[PDB]
C-alpha cells in the first residue's frame, strides 16, 4: 500500500492503520497451513 | 464408543497333538472324475454320498 | 439407467389381437 | 502400442484366457463380517450384499436355461449376471454405480485397495501401538541431558 | 449511563459517544420475532414506514396458498398462524429432557367451486420450537444456537479475465437465483457471445434470442453497435424462431424429437415461471439496482423476464465494448464495471429465521405434494380439511433441522463471553455455502468492506480461518440480510448528531472520516484536512469540505471479545487474535473478581450475555436467599427469581449464581441482583488480578513457561469446580431383562458398602476411579465351564451365578463427590427410547486446584504452561516483604510484538495503589488532556481504558510517577515501573531493578485431563486388529509415516519392527510378548502382521494370483 | 516364515480359483433371523469357511480339542479354531 504505517506499536497504531495491518496478519495466518504442504510434498518425493 | 462381537466366542485351552482322536479317511469321486478325501472319526457310519469341494 | 436395451428389444414384436391368443 | 500388450501375453507362458471367468472367488467371511452392535442392531459390510446379487442372478439363470426360455429372456439374464459381476469387482466402472440402501455407492472389492482408505494407502500411514502414551511438557532445568 | 448498578469504573476516554451500544443479541431475537410475526416486530415495522408487513411464516403460508388441483374444480388456502402458550418451562424442559416448544395452529379455507361450498377449522400443525429469552433453543434437553450463515446473494455478477493466449479481456456473467436452474453468458476469444443453460454445452446467444422470438431486425436495431454479436449472428445457421427450439430441445431429450408447443413452453417453465425459478425477493432487488430496471416500487415478481435477460446480455456486450455508463429504455442510467463477489454489497446473511423458514418451506412442499396427490382419490363434497392435511413431513423437517443441521450447534457454555460470542457468530460454511477444504485464500482474506460489519481480528486460528467470524459491536442486520453500520452525518464541515445506518454498497458513494478527528466546541472540524476512507477501500487525506459521513466511535470495527483487550493498539493483530480467542476458553473460578484495568465493555457484555439476573421492575428487595430472590414492585406486584445452583454446563464447567442484594434494598428496573459464573457486581470477571514480575528466573520460565507462587494453591485463587455426568441404561435382551441391583456377583462387601437399596451410589459419597456408581447385571445363559474352573468351583462350591456383572464404574483417572442422581423408569410412563427400561444419571463434582501443566494465559495473547509452583518464601519479594505471585520471562515479550501487556502491567500497579497528581501550580502539561475525574483515586481503584480511546503513552509515565506511598509511607515502584526485588533463596537483593505490576491472567479450559493417555494393553478394533484410541480409555498413539522415516534414518530396524508388528497388529505375538514380560522371559521374535495376510487374501479374492516363493 | 525371497503377481485362471476354495456358495442367504446362526449353504456357511466357535461343531456334536481336524460326519463342519474364518475362501461357479 502506498501509505506507510507511521506509528510504532509503542505509540499505538490508529484505527485505520491497525485495520490495514489485519490484511497481512490474516494472509500470513491463513497461508502457513498451505505453505507447509509444499515442503511436505517435496520431502515425500525426495524420500521416495 | 460402541462395541460388538462376532457370531462366536473364544476358547483359551492349550493342548496339542498329544491328544489324538481316532480318525480314518473316506474317499469320494464326483461326476466329472475329480476325487476327494474326507477325514472322519472312527465312529464312522460314513455316508454313501458327500458334497465335495 | 441401462434397462432401455430390454425395452427396445421387446418393442420389436407387436401385441396380439384377441383371436391370435387362442390360435397360439 | 499394440505390440507391448501382445508381447506381454506372448511372454511368461501364461495363457490369455484368464480374462474370462468361469468361476469367481469369495472373500472369507470375517473380512466382510456381520456384527451385532450393543442393543442388538446389526452392522454389515457392503461386500456381502454385492456377492448376494451375483448369487441371485446366477441361480435364476441356471433355472431359466433349464426350462428353455426364449433367447430374449436368457440373453437379458446373462447381461444382468455380467453387470452384477462387474459391479462386484469395480463398482462405477460401468457408469453410474449401484447404491443399495440410502443414496451412497456400495464399496466394491477394488474400492478396498484404490482410494485413500485401503491396504495400499492406509497401511503405509503406520499403525496405533500399545505401550505408548501422550502428555503435555514443562521445562525441567535441573535435568541432565540424558 | 443507563445501567443503574454499574460499579464506579473511572474511564480514560476523551471522546463523547453519540450512540449507545445496541442489544448484542438482537441479531437472533429480532430475526426469530420476524419469523413468528410477533406484535412487537409488527409495530416496529409500521414505525419504520412500512405498510401491511407480513411475518416469515405468513409469507410461507401465502406462498403455499392457493393449493389448486388442475381443471380448477376445488382449492385450499392456509392462513392465520397462531401460537399457544409453551407446553413447559425452560427449567423443566432442561430437567426432564424435553424440547421447549409451543403448539402451532392455522386456519384452512377449503373451497369447492363445482358446488360453491366453503369450509374451515383450526388445524394443529405441531409443536414449534421456540427461542427462549436470551436467544437459545432447548432441544432434547440440550441447549443449542443457530449460527447465522454468510452466503453470496442471488443476482447478476459480471466478471472479466485477461487471457495470455491473445492478451484479450474476455467477459462473462452469471445469474444465480435463490431457487431454480442457473443461467450464464460469456464472450469467447473468437469474438463471439455464448450461452450456457444449467451448465450445459456452450451454445450461441442468438439461439436463446430467437427462442424468445427475436429476429434479425431487432438484434440489428438494439445491438448493431457491437461487432461480436453481429459476427455470432452471421456464423449462426438458425433461421426462424422455431429453429432455435429445434436445436435446444434435443439437447435435454436426446431420443425424443421436439414438438412446437412443449419446446416453446419449456423455456418459460424453466426460467420465467415463479413455480420453478425464484429470486427470493433479494435477487430481484439486486438486479433492479444493478441493471436499473423497475426501480421505485416493491416488485412482487421474483421470476426471470424477457426484458431483464436481454438487459443483462446488453450490459455484458457494452462492458466488453468499453462503455463506462449505460442506460436502459424505461430505466435509469447506471455505471459499467465488473462485480466483486467478496463485497458485502453482494454477500448476505441468512439469520436463524430464514434458516428455519427454508426447512418449513420444504416440509410444507412435501405436505403439498401429498395433499394434491390424495385429493384426487376421496369423496367430493364430503371431505374435510382436517382429514387430509398431513402434518408429519413438516414436523419431521423441523426435527431434522434442529438435530442434524450443521448450523444448529451445541451452545458453548464455557463462560458467559463464549456463549455471547457464539450467538452472534457468522459462518461461511455449511449447506448452501462453502466447505473447509475448498475456496482457497480469496474467500477468507480481509476486505475493506468488513470495517464496522465483521471483525477482522477475532476468528478461529485453525483451518477455519476467515470462514468464521464475529459481528461487529455496532452492526445490525438489514431486513434483506445485508449488514448495516451507523455513521454520523456531517454538513459542510460541521458534524450533526443524526445517525444513519448504511449498507455496504451505499457506503462506497461517500467518504467517511475517522471518529477521533478533533472538532470545535460547536462541532466544526478544527483541522484543514482529515483522514478518510474512499470508495475503493483506500485510506487518504481529504479536505474537510468534502467529508459527508463520520464514524460513530473508534470501537466500531472491533467485536465484543476484541473490545475487551486493553491497549489493543500496542498488540499486533497476530497476537490480538490469540488474546481474543483465549478469553473464550477461560473457566469460571470459585470466586471471580473484576479486573483492575479493563474496558467499558466488561459491563455490557456481562448483562447482555443473559447469565446474570436483572430486576424486571423497580421495587424493593423483600427476601433474599442463596436459592431465590423475592422483590416487591412499586406497582404492587411481587416477582420471584430462582437462582440455578451448581448446574453443569455443556463443557462441564460449574454455572453457580449468587445474590448481591440485601433485604430492604431498593433496585431500579434492569439492575443486576445476582452474578453469573464469571461476573462480579455485574461486570464480567474471566480471570484474576495478581502481582507479576518480568524477569528470567533460574530457567524455570524458559520457553514461555510460567512460575506460580504456592499462595495461589493455598488460598484457592485459581481453583475451579468441575462437574461430570455418567449415564447407564438398563434395557432388555433375548435372555431376559437386565436389572439394577445392589448385590452383584463376586464383589467384596466393602465395595458395595456405599450403595443404596436400589443399587445406586449414595449421594454425597466420595468416589474414586474403579468404584461402583450403579450396580447392574445381565443374564448370562450358557456357561459350559472349563474343567479347571469346574474343579475350582467344586473346591469352594460357589454357585455359578445366572447373571454377569456389567456395573457402571468411575472411569480411569476420575474422582469427586456425588452431587446428584436423576432416574427414569418406564414403569412411571417416561419417554425412554424403544426397548429401554431404566436410565440412571450420576453427577460427580470435583474441586480442581492449579497444578503443574495447567495452561495460563493473558488478554494479550501470551500463554504458557505452569512449569513450577514454588513456596512463598522462595518467591522474589518487594522491599516491604510482599512476594510476587507470578514471574514471566523477558525474552518472550519484545519479539512477539505484544508490548501491550507491559502497559497493562504498569496501569495495574497504578490502579492497585492510588495516585494523586500534584496539582499545586496548575495541572502538569502531560496531564492537561486528562479528565478532572482522573486527577486522584484511592487504592484498589478500578480504571477503564477503551481499546481505541484509552490512556496515552505520556500519561502512563506521569501516573507511575504520582503513585501514592504504600502502607509504611514509601514508594515500592519508581517512575520507570521497576522495583528492587529481593532474592528469596539467597537473600541477596537482585543487582538491577525489575519491572513489577499487576496483571489480569486467565485459567484456560485446555486441561490435558482428556489429553493425557497411557496404554499397556486395552481394547482392539473388530475390523482392523490394531488398537483404537482418541475416543475411549487406554487409547493407542499413532506411529506415523515420518516417524518410520526417522526410524529408518537412525538405522533402527528392531525397534521399528516391534512397533509395527508386535505392539500393533501381530495378534498371535501380542499375548506371547505379554506372557514373556509377565514371566520375566526374553521377548520372542515377531510374526507376520495381520495387515499383510489380509492384503494377500484381498488380492486373491480379486482374481489375482499372488504368492510368496524362494 | 520370513525367508521370503520375492513376491509375484500374475493372472489367475479358473483352475486356481477353484483350487483356493473349500466349497462353493450355492445360496444367497447369510444368517437366520431367529437363531442367528449361519445358514446351511449361505455366504456365512461354517461348512465352507470354518466353525464359528473354537474347536466346536455347528451342531455341537464335537466340542473338544481332542477332535482337532475332525470333519463332522453329520454336517461336515471342521473342528478348528474360529480364526480360520479369516483365511478360508469360497467360489461361485456361474452358468
Ligand atoms: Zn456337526
Amino acid at each position: 500500500i502506498p501509505r506507510p504505517i507511521k506509528s510504532s506499536f509503542r505509540e499505538g497504531l490508529t484505527v485505520l492503520e491497525y485495520f490495514i495491518n489485519t490484511h497481512g496478519a490474516r494472509k500470513g495466518l491463513a497461508d502457513t497451513a498451505l505453505r507447509t504442504a509444499d515442503s511436505g510434498y517435496l520431502t515425500r518425493r525426495l524420500v521416495d | 464408543v460402541l462395541r460388538g462381537s462376532r457370531l462366536g466366542a473364544v476358547s483359551y485351552e492349550t493342548d496339542r497333538n498329544h491328544d489324538l482322536a481316532p480318525r480314518q479317511v473316506a474317499r469320494y469321486r464326483t461326476d466329472n472324475g475329480e476325487e476327494f478325501d474326507v477325514p472322519f472319526a472312527d465312529d464312522a457310519e460314513i455316508p454313501g454320498t458327500w458334497l465335495c469341494r | 439407467d441401462s434397462v432401455r436395451a430390454y425395452l427396445k428389444q421387446i418393442g420389436k414384436v407387436a401385441l396380439l389381437n384377441a383371436e391370435e391368443e387362442v390360435e397360439l | 502400442k499394440r505390440l507391448k500388450v501382445v508381447a506381454a501375453f506372448q511372454q511368461s507362458g501364461n495363457s490369455p484366457m484368464g480374462m474370462v471367468l468361469d468361476a469367481v472367488p469369495v472373500i472369507p467371511p470375517e473380512l466382510r463380517p456381520m456384527v451385532q452392535l450393543d442393543g442388538g442392531r446389526f452392522a454389515t459390510s457392503d461386500l456381502n450384499d454385492l456377492y448376494r446379487r451375483v448369487i441371485n442372478r446366477n441361480n435364476r439363470l441356471k433355472r431359466l436355461i433349464d426350462l428353455g426360455a426364449p433367447e430374449i429372456i436368457v440373453n437379458n439374464e446373462k447381461r444382468m449376471l455380467q453387470e452384477s459381476v462387474d459391479a462386484l469387482f469395480d463398482n462405477g466402472r460401468r457408469g453410474r454405480p449401484v447404491t443399495g440402501p440410502g443414496n451412497r455407492p456400495l464399496k466394491s472389492l477394488s474400492d478396498l485397495l484404490k482410494g485413500k482408505q485401503g491396504r495400499f494407502r492406509q497401511n503405509l500411514l503406520g499403525k496405533r501401538v500399545d505401550y505408548s502414551g501422550r502428555s503435555v511438557i514443562v521445562v525441567g532445568p535441573q535435568l541432565k541431558l540424558h | 449511563n443507563s445501567v443503574p448498578g454499574a460499579p464506579n469504573r473511572v474511564s480514560f476516554a476523551k471522546l463523547r459517544e453519540p450512540l449507545e451500544v445496541p442489544g448484542l443479541l438482537d441479531v437472533q431475537t429480532d430475526s426469530f420475532e420476524w419469523l413468528v410475526g410477533s406484535d412487537r416486530w409488527r409495530q416496529a415495522a409500521i414505525d419504520r414506514g412500512e405498510e401491511n408487513p407480513v411475518g416469515g411464516l405468513e409469507e410461507v403460508l401465502a406462498e403455499l396458498s392457493p393449493i389448486e388441483d388442475f381443471s380448477g374444480s376445488m382449492s385450499l388456502s392456509f392462513s392465520d398462524p397462531r401460537f399457544d402458550e409453551v407446553k413447559a418451562s425452560v427449567d423443566e424442559c432442561k430437567d426432564k429432557d424435553m424440547t421447549y416448544a409451543a403448539p402451532l395452529f392455522v386456519t384452512a379455507e377449503f373451497i369447492n367451486n363445482n358446488t360453491g361450498e366453503i369450509k374451515s377449522q383450526t388445524v394443529f400443525m405441531g409443536d414449534f420450537p421456540m427461542m427462549t429469552e436470551k436467544g437459545t433453543f432447548i432441544i432434547n434437553g440440550t441447549e443449542r444456537v443457530v449460527v447465522s450463515q454468510l452466503v453470496r446473494s442471488p443476482g447478476v455478477y459480471f466478471d472479466e479475465t485477461i487471457d495470455k493466449s491473445t492478451e484479450k479481456t474476455l467477459h462473462s456473467v452469471k445469474v444465480i437465483p435463490g431457487r431454480g436452474a442457473w443461467l450464464e453468458f460469456d464472450v469467447d476469444k473468437r469474438d463471439t457471445v455464448g450461452v450456457r443453460i444449467d451448465r450445459k454445452r456452450r451454445q450461441p446467444v442468438t439461439v436463446l434470442l430467437k427462442a424468445l422470438g427475436w429476429t434479425n431486425e431487432q438484434i440489428v436495431e438494439r445491438f448493431g453497435f457491437s461487432e461480436i454479436m453481429m459476427g455470432t449472428l452471421e456464423k449462426d445457421t438458425t433461421s426462424g424462431t422455431d429453429e432455435a427450439l429445434l436445436d435446444i430441445y434435443r439437447k435435454l431429450r436426446p431420443g425424443e424429437p421436439p414438438t412446437k408447443e412443449s419446446a416453446q413452453t419449456l423455456l418459460e417453465n424453466l426460467f420465467f415461471k415463479e413455480k420453478r425459478y425464484d429470486l427470493a425477493r433479494v435477487g430481484r432487488y439486486k438486479v433492479n439496482k444493478k441493471l436499473g430496471l423497475n426501480a421505485g416500487k416493491p416488485i412482487t415478481s421474483s421470476t426471470l423476464t424477457e426484458e431483464d435477460v436481454v438487459a443483462t446480455i446488453e450490459y455484458l456486450v457494452r462492458l466488453h465494448e468499453g462503455q463506462t455508463s449505460m442506460t436502459v429504455p424505461g430505466g435509469v442510467e447506471v455505471p459499467v464495471e465488473v462485480d466483486d463477489i467478496d463485497h458485502f454489497g453482494n454477500r448476505r446473511l441468512r439469520t436463524v429465521g430464514e434458516l428455519i423458514q427454508n426447512q418449513i418451506r420444504v416440509g410444507l412442499s412435501r405436505m403439498e405434494r401429498v395433499v394434491r396427490e390424495r385429493m384426487t382419490t376421496q369423496d367430493v363434497e364430503a371431505i374435510t380439511p382436517q382429514t387430509l392435511i398431513n402434518i408429519r413431513p413438516v414436523v419431521a423437517a423441523i426435527k431434522e433441522f434442529f438435530g442434524t443441521s450443521q448450523l444448529s450447534q451445541f451452545m458453548d457454555q464455557n463462560n458467559p463471553l463464549s456463549g455471547l460470542t457464539h450467538k452472534r457468530r457468522l459462518s461461511a460454511l455449511g449447506p448452501g455455502g462453502l466447505s473447509r477444504e475448498r475456496a482457497g485464500l480469496e474467500v477468507r482474506d480481509v476486505h475493506p468492506s468488513h470495517y464496522g460489519r465483521m471483525c477482522p481480528i477475532e476468528t478461529p486460528e485453525g483451518p477455519n480461518i476467515g470462514l468464521i467470524g464475529s459481528l461487529s459491536v455496532y452492526a445490525r442486520v438489514n431486513p434483506f440480510g445485508f449488514i448495516e453500520t451507523p455513521y454520523r452525518k456531517v454538513e459542510n464541515g460541521v458534524v450533526t448528531d443524526q445517525i444513519d445506518y448504511l449498507t455496504a454498497d451505499e457506503e462506497d458513494r461517500h467518504v467517511v472520516a475517522q471518529a477521533n478527528s478533533p472538532t470545535d466546541e460547536n462541532g466544526r472540524f478544527t483541522e484543514d484536512r482529515v483522514m478518510v476512507r474512499k470508495k475503493g477501500g483506500e485510506v487518504e487525506f481529504v479536505s474537510a469540505d468534502q467529508v459527508d459521513y463520520m464514524d460513530v466511535s473508534p470501537r466500531q470495527m472491533v467485536s465484543v471479545a476484541t473490545a475487551m483487550i486493553p491497549f489493543l493498539e500496542h498488540d499486533d493483530a497476530n497476537r490480538a487474535l490469540m488474546g481474543a480467542n483465549m478469553q473464550r476458553q477461560a473457566v469460571p473460578l470459585v470466586r471471580s473478581e473484576a479486573p483492575l484495568v479493563g474496558t467499558g465493555m466488561e459491563l455490557r457484555a456481562a448483562i447482555d450475555a443473559g447469565d446474570v439476573v436483572v430486576a424486571d421492575k423497580t421495587g424493593v428487595i423483600e427476601e433474599v436467599s442463596a436459592d431465590y430472590i423475592t422483590v416487591m414492585a412499586d406497582d404492587g406486584t411481587r416477582q420471584s427469581y430462582r437462582l440455578r445452583k451448581f448446574a453443569r454446563s455443556n463443557h462441564g464447567t460449574c454455572a453457580n449464581q449468587r445474590p448481591i442484594v440485601d433485604a430492604g434494598q431498593r433496585v431500579e428496573a434492569g439492575q443486576v441482583i445476582a452474578d453469573g459464573p464469571c461476573t462480579q457486581n455485574g461486570e464480567m470477571a474471566l480471570g484474576k488480578n495478581l502481582l507479576v514480575a518480568i524477569m528470567p528466573w533460574e530457567g524455570h520460565n524458559y520457553e514461555d513457561a510460567i512460575i506460580l507462587s504456592n499462595r495461589l494453591v493455598e488460598e484457592d485463587v485459581l481453583t475451579s469446580i468441575h462437574i461430570e455426568e455418567h449415564e447407564i441404561d438398563a434395557r432388555d435382551t433375548k435372555l431376559g431383562a437386565e436389572e439394577i441391583t445392589r448385590d452383584i456377583p463376586n464383589v467384596s462387601d466393602e465395595v458395595l458398602a456405599d450403595l443404596d437399596e436400589r443399587g445406586i451410589v449414595r449421594i454425597g459419597a466420595e468416589v474414586r476411579d474403579g468404584d461402583i456408581l450403579v450396580g447392574k447385571v445381565t443374564p448370562k445363559g450358557e456357561t459350559e465351564l472349563t474343567p479347571e474352573e469346574r474343579l475350582l468351583r467344586a473346591i469352594f462350591g460357589e454357585k455359578a451365578r445366572e447373571v454377569r456383572d456389567t456395573s457402571l464404574k468411575v472411569p480411569h483417572g476420575e474422582s469427586g463427590k456425588v452431587i446428584g442422581i436423576r432416574v427414569f423408569s418406564r414403569e412411571d410412563d417416561d419417554e425412554l427410547p424403544a426397548g429401554v427400561n431404566e436410565l440412571v444419571r450420576v453427577y460427580v463434582a470435583q474441586k480442581r486446584k492449579i497444578s503443574d501443566g495447567d495452561k495460563l494465559a493473558g488478554r494479550h495473547g501470551n500463554k504458557g504452561v505452569i512449569g513450577k509452583i514454588l513456596p512463598v518464601e522462595d518467591m522474589p519479594f518487594l522491599p516491604d516483604g510482599t512476594p510476587v505471585d507470578i514471574i514471566l520471562n523477558t525474552h518472550g515479550v519484545p519479539r512477539r510484538m505484544n508490548i501491550g501487556q507491559i502497559l497493562e502491567t504498569h496501569l495495574g500497579w497504578v490502579a492497585k495503589a492510588g495516585w494523586n497528581i500534584d496539582v499545586a501550580a496548575g495541572v502538569p502539561d502531560w496531564a492537561s488532556k486528562l479528565p478532572e475525574e482522573l486527577y486522584s483515586a484511592p487504592a484498589d481503584s478500578t480504571v477503564a481504558t477503551p481499546v481505541f480511546d484509552g490512556a496515552q503513552e505520556g500519561e502512563l509515565a506521569g501516573l507511575l510517577g504520582s503513585t501514592l506511598p504504600n502502607r509504611d509511607g514509601e514508594v515500592m515502584v519508581d517512575a520507570d515501573g521497576k522495583s528492587t526485588l529481593f532474592d528469596g533463596r539467597s537473600g541477596e537483593p537482585f543487582p538491577y531493578p525489575v519491572t513489577v505490576g499487576y496483571m489480569y491472567i486467565l485459567k484456560l479450559h485446555h486441561l490435558v485431563d482428556d489429553k493425557i493417555h497411557a496404554r499397556s494393553t486395552g481394547p482392539y478394533s473388530m475390523i482392523t486388529q490394531q488398537p483404537l484410541g482418541g475416543k475411549a480409555q487406554f487409547g493407542g498413539q499413532r506411529f506415523g509415516e515420518m516417524e518410520c522415516w526417522a526410524m529408518q534414518a537412525y538405522g533402527a530396524a528392531y525397534t521399528l519392527q516391534e512397533l509395527l508388528t508386535i505392539k500393533s497388529d501381530d495378534t498371535v505375538g501380542r499375548v506371547k510378548v505379554y506372557e514373556a514380560i509377565v514371566k520375566g522371559e526374553n521377548i520372542p521374535e515377531p510374526g507376520i502382521p495381520e495387515s499383510f495376510k489380509v492384503l494377500l487374501k484381498e488380492l486373491q479374492s480379486l482374481c489375482l494370483n499372488v504368492e510368496v516363493l524362494s | 516364515v520370513n525367508f521370503f525371497d520375492e513376491l509375484r503377481i500374475g493372472l489367475a485362471t479358473a483352475d486356481d480359483i477353484r483350487n483356493w476354495s473349500y466349497g462353493e456358495v450355492k445360496k444367497p442367504e447369510t444368517i437366520n433371523y431367529r437363531t442367528l446362526k449361519p445358514e446351511k449353504d449361505g455366504l456365512f456357511c461354517e461348512k465352507i469357511f470354518g466353525p464359528t466357535r473354537d474347536w466346536e461343531c455347528y451342531c455341537g456334536k464335537y466340542k473338544r480339542v481332542r477332535f482337532k481336524g475332525i470333519i463332522c460326519e453329520r454336517c461336515g463342519v471342521e473342528v478348528t479354531r474360529a480364526k480360520v474364518r479369516r483365511e478360508r475362501m469360497g467360489h461361485i461357479e456361474l452358468a
